[PDB]
């Protein structure tokens, strides 16, 4: 048994949202 | 005692004697081809050196061939259109190889096919390497 | 091959809106 | 306060739009061109320089007309022709002028025409400027 040694050759980004606190409401 | 010298020094077909395939090069810093023969030719076969661009609609495959230009070195002769080739000669024996290489880069793939595509080109075989990556 | 020097004769001018932020909105 | 810039650095018409002038440079040691656009054009616009000498029948009047030589610069390309032109850009603008002038006087007339009379030729306008009269 022979373990294969791996890399790939693309570095594809990513994104994603941030959210901040909403409005003040009274409760 | 032996190394895992496809980590550092990875290979790749360029050219099986049917179909040509493009070698990505944009991670690593030097790169060279290997020709070997697997019968006796019957005259010279001649091949270009080609190279591609990112495509537009996807940066993961590549766009069209283009044809790399010349280089002159110090002194010498520069080809009769100005355009990179190949040639091997018809009296290489089964049991050995050949190695060159292109001083340019031009863009991050390359490619390598030959001039006419018959009987006598179905004898070669070439196969792209790598020296060192950087990523 | 002549290479002309070219250079206009008039001026025109240039009429661009400044915009600011539009007031806050609960988002 | 203005002058009478005439008297020291006169011009003359070179091309109308419809019928080129020959015009006299022998009495001035210095000389060039300068181009203008009246509409909107449709494609470039290349032109041809010629030069004429005095004719047989009359020294005063040109004769045949002679296209020009070309004249490498200090370093650099050579026309393919091996003789000099113009060409007028499409991008020029209707409120812009331009200028150029050849290196070489040859003999002690010049012309200008276009390639190719047709619709885009006459949308232009040459004129050439004097300098330096020697008499």
């Amino acid at each position: 048994m022979i373990k294969l040694n791996c890399r790939p050759l693309c570095q594809t980004p990513t994104a994603s949202r941030l959210v901040s606190p909403p409005c003040f409401i009274c409760r | 005692m032996n190394f895992n010298v496809g980590v550092d020094f990875p290979s790749f077909i360029a050219w099986d004697g049917t179909t040509s395939f493009p070698v990505k090069i944009d991670g690593f810093n030097q790169f060279g081809f290997t020709f070997k023969v697997i019968e006796e030719l019957t005259a010279d076969v001649p091949f270009n050196i080609f190279y591609h661009e990112a495509s537009e609609a996807d940066p993961c495959v590549p766009g069209p061939a283009i044809r790399v230009p010349d280089v002159p070195f110090c002194d010498g002769v520069a080809t009769a259109d100005g355009l990179a080739t190949v040639v091997i000669p018809e009296a290489v024996a089964v049991d050995s190889f050949c190695a060159g290489s292109v001083p340019c880069f031009n863009g991050p793939w390359i490619s390598i096919a030959p001039v006419t595509v018959n009987a006598d080109s179905a004898k070669v075989q070439v196969t792209v390497t790598m020296k060192g990556a950087t990523r």
